[PDB]
RNA sequence: AGUUCGGCCAUCCUACGGCGGAAACUCCUUAACUCGUUCCGAAUUAAGAAGAGAAGCGCCGUCAGGCCCCGCCAGUACUGCGAUCGGAGACGUCGUGGGAACACGGGGUGCCGAACU
RNA sequence: CACGCGCCGCGGCGAGCCCGAGGGAGCCCCCGCGGCGGAGCGAGCGCGAGACGCCCCGGGCCCGCCAUGCCCCUGCGGGCG
RNA sequence: CUGGUUGCCUCCGAAAUGUCUCCCAGGACAGCCGCCGCCCCGCAGUUGCGGCCCGUAGAGCGCUGGCCGGCGGGAGCGGGGCCUCGCCCGCCCCCCAAACUCCGAAGGGCCGCGCCGCCCCGCCGCUGGCCUGGGCGGGGCGGGCGAAUGCGGGCGGCGCGUGGGCCCCUCCUGGUAAGCAGGACGGGCGAGGCGGGACGAUCCGGACGCCGGGCCAGGGUGCGCCGCCGGGGCCC
RNA sequence: AAACACAGCGUCGCGAGGGCCGCACCCGGCGCUGGCGCGACGUGAUUUCUGCCCAGUGCCACGACCGUCACCGUGAAGCGAUCCGCCGAAGCCCUGGUAAACGGCGGGAGUAACUAUGACUCUCUUAAGGUAGCCAAAUGCCUCGUCGGGCAAUUUCCGACGU
RNA sequence: CCAGCGGGGCAAGAAGACCCUUUUGAGCUUGACUCCAGCCCGGGCCUGUGGGGCGGGGGCCGCCGCCGCCCCGCUCACCCGGUCGCGCGGGGACCCGCCCGGGCGGGGAGUUCGGCUGGGGCGGCGCGCCUGCUACACCGGACCGCAGGCGUCCCACGGCGGGCUCAGCGAGGACGGAGACCUCCCGCGGAGCAGAAGGGCACAAGCCCGCCCGACCCGCGCCCCCCGUGCCGGCGCGGGCCGCGAAAGCGGGGCCUACCGAUCCUUCGCCGCCCCGGCCGCGGGCGCGGAGGUGGCAGAAAAGUUACCACAGGGAUAACUGGCUUGUGGCCGCCGAGCGCCCGCAGCGACGCGGCUUUUUGAUCCUUCGAUGUCGGCUCUUCCUACCGUCCGCGCGCACCGGCGCGGAAGCGUCGGAUUGUUCACCCGUUCAAGGGAUC
């Protein structure tokens, strides 16, 4: 007794039922992956800039 | 998908035959 | 498979570099008092028969062979693990 | 015009003839020192200045091979969409869009940038 | 239908909340502990949170676990990073 | 695993697929759908314009292989009678390839289509020979909404059914073939009433509250059976 | 029914403190028995016969204790739990016996005055290489084998033949 | 409406007994796997009273108290026999019993006996991975599709630096030849780089030489497959320590795409923590990381048989009718190399090409497993034509007789026997003896 092994007859029409989703705008401007030389240096000049720094007084 | 917490609740033992291992408080009042 | 028999490799009790002897790694004998034999061993009491699995179905014919590495000045042990191959010797120096 | 260092990597390559050097580059001369060749100062390293355009190099030529551009090949081959269009089929046709290749003909054959002479 | 678990709606009170068993001779009245919540992380010895904000998302800092540098009292202890 | 499972109306509405499974007549997770919401931040199964990607049809024999002959040169080698055909070198020529490609479409895929320009200032524990860079912020000046068409968008929680599919168009593979077996873009039946195709789940039209009137798609207009004539050609 | 039984034939075990069987225990049966007996198996009247193989599996040695193989016991070490040695019953291993135990019982070449065949030779090879007999049998695939008898005519039947 | 009849109502009678599946059974077997009675063997207790031998605590002598094994008495335990206990025996501290230990043990018990699959079985392994094609120019894409590969090999066949250029054509050197070795020339790779295939590579990724061990330690992220989970594999980084090189640089193995494995348990390694009334020493456990393995590779511990048999189901799936197909079987056209004394066609007709049929057998699995009674013969009816005799025409290599070919034509005829269940076949005979269908 065999059945079918494979169709992608129907999922073209079920993908496009929602529209195709977008990613989040967040995904955008993770710190994921980068280089940790950078990251420290962007914390540290932050931190020191009286304009933008988060310090308490 | 479902996401539960698992049951922690034991079977229950001898509910047709053996001992009776269920209390009623019918009687409380009196 | 050949594998020197000296070779200057990293050591972590020092924190440096320095000269190792190689030798081969062999398991040791079972103990008596282990947690899991004592479970065992109560639990195979009276009557019943065998009580856990026995494997019997056997497919890889090789190991992956370990050679242990002692340094020469601190008494420090280290371990190598070889790919899978069928025979290997240690050159004596 | 030359040399050093480069960019794009044949319109710059390959073969065969010819022209040229004041300066430059090159070929050239020597083996004490330095360094060197499975053996060899051939290569390479060091030290020079008697010779030379004979090569390399720059330029010219060839009904040259290659490489590059334009035309023709040809609206042909093939093809997206629509058709109760033809045909037993194999295949073809019409409407509405896109559109080659080989071959052949004509022409061409390095520029750009920074420092010194 | 009974018990257990997840989520949603509604009522009362709210950093609190709660007819437990039981006792007062009042099915419905009065009194009535745990518990849960309030602080986490860590195998464990244990250590232990404030800095921003209508809301949501994200950054930035703080606590615990792991690893390091400097200073010092009561010291394999404390402090700062 | 087989059989059965009891009133009405209204609003929405599938799947027969991917991975794992002592899994293959079953399940879990994902997809498709319903309900419940919450928030306020421009969207698109489309064309146009601009950038980049692919090696299929066709074409071809330069590469890897294969394959008919014709004619010339002979250093070397062989057959045969210093001669005469062969191997070799050159040109020409017939026919080829799912696992050949110097060339190469139609067709597809990805990205972009509003903020810009000038000046000055601050921080860095990163980076540089330096007064260099890069990144993140602040302050002033000028300018402005720069393809078409249509149209509001986004997020969360809980949960069901389904996981035997089949047919048409065009494109393929195995097989002599099959109403055979296995794949692909789009559509349909499943789960779509009505008219036509005499007759059919799928073909040609058209997708549905209850009625009156009008217009007419597809298909037809001797009689059964609603509806026809005129003109040109052929004719067992 | 061609099946079972059967008389006959053969093998095996046991001398009582034994053998075989019952049975939870206590106790039982054969047995009111004693080898001309009891129990366990195979073949199946008479006649005539019953070949070779102990490599395999099985059984048996009042054969042997070689190696291995328990608890107990005993020696050393240790704070003790423990650990390491020695000791070594049966069994297996070892050496033999046994087929009316289970069972098994070969290939390729050459060769005699026509041809044909092959008494004969060579060669590989086993634990042993199917003996006396019998046969297209209730057992032969090819097969409705070939020859003879019987029939007008026989895939049936009978007699022969046999790698 | 009646007497009859047996063509239909896939007539009735039964949740198919054949076949397949289910993580549904039972009977039986054994060299399946896990065990149990029973039996054999050893030690101890039951269990007294005496004697003796041996072996262990250069030579022994041991103390007569230490340790083992062994042997021989006696009777009082214990056991057996005879007797109406009328005028008596036999064994014996062994046996038996009980405790612990070892062996034998289908006599008995319980349980299992994979999957995919043009039905199942036999066979094979697209059951974990890799290259090219199938595949129709992004990505994806099926088959027991095509041609193949993997479960390894290497302290150098690895890292780095330097130097060099390979295969080969042509020409020359000669004991020397179709090839040894040497030299020059030109040489886009035609060589080599561990093993499949496809890519990549020239002052190199190839070959030779020098020094080395980055084939290291601590901690993160991403890609591929994909539910955006795991596993294998790869890549990008932050620190530590190193190798080579003048230096810039490069180096977490063998140029790239394959070469491998969870929980529980065991074993090993560094540094620490706990053992809960305290402290100390052994021992146990715990946090981190490796190794021991599951190839049916997201990972149960597992042999047969049923013709004595089942259970739940299945036309999701075989065996018999029917349907689609026509390879095979059967029938029929076209062409004309030749045969036929000569003479392609009176009669034949090779090499090739085009059709038809469903009276053979295959292929497939659409309907039917809460059943359509499965071969042949006997009996009886009807139908086809692709015509064997008889009818009517024509042709001949047709004198007559007898034959052969073609067209129309389905009215009548197509038989009796021996052997075989046979259809079929084969033989004897005769008025000389076609072929088929209708649920074979
Ligand atoms: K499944
Ligand atoms: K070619
Ligand atoms: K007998
Ligand atoms: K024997
Ligand atoms: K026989
Ligand atoms: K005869
Ligand atoms: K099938
Ligand atoms: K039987
Ligand atoms: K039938
Ligand atoms: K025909
Ligand atoms: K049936
Ligand atoms: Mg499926
Ligand atoms: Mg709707
Ligand atoms: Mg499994
Ligand atoms: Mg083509
Ligand atoms: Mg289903
Ligand atoms: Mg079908
Ligand atoms: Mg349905
Ligand atoms: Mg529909
Ligand atoms: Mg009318
Ligand atoms: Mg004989
Ligand atoms: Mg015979
Ligand atoms: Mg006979
Ligand atoms: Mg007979
Ligand atoms: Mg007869
Ligand atoms: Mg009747
Ligand atoms: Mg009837
Ligand atoms: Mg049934
Ligand atoms: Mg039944
Ligand atoms: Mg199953
Ligand atoms: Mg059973
Ligand atoms: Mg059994
Ligand atoms: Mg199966
Ligand atoms: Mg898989
Ligand atoms: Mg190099
Ligand atoms: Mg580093
Ligand atoms: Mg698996
Ligand atoms: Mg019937
Ligand atoms: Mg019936
Ligand atoms: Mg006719
Ligand atoms: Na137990
Ligand atoms: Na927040
Ligand atoms: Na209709
Ligand atoms: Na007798
Ligand atoms: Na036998
Ligand atoms: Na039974
Ligand atoms: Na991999
Ligand atoms: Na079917
Ligand atoms: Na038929
Ligand atoms: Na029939």
């Amino acid at each position: 007794a065999k059945l079918k092994n494979h169709t992608s007859k129907n999922q073209n029409r079920k993908d496009h039922r929602n529209g195709i989703k977008k990613p989040k705008k967040s995904a955008y401007t993770s710190h994921k992956g980068m280089c940790p030389k950078y990251l420290r240096n962007l914390r540290r000049s932050r931190a020191n800039d009286p304009r933008q720094s988060l310090r308490p007084n | 998908g479902r996401n539960v917490a698992f049951s922690n609740m034991r079977r229950y033992k001898c509910t047709n035959k053996g001992p009776n291992l269920i209390k009623n408080w019918f009687n409380q009042p009196a | 498979v050949t594998y020197p028999a000296e070779r200057r490799t990293f050591c972590k009790r020092e924190g440096k570099h320095t000269v190792h002897k190689a030798s081969l790694y062999k398991k040791g004998k079972d103990s008596l008092l282990a947690q899991g034999k004592r479970r065992y061993d109560r639990k195979q009491r009276g009557f019943g028969g065998q009580t856990k699995p026995i494997f019997r179905r056997k497919a890889k014919t090789t190991k992956k062979q370990v050679i242990r590495l002692t340094c020469s000045s601190c008494k420090c042990q280290t371990f190598q693990v070889l790919k899978r191959c069928h025979r290997l010797e240690i050159s004596r120096l």
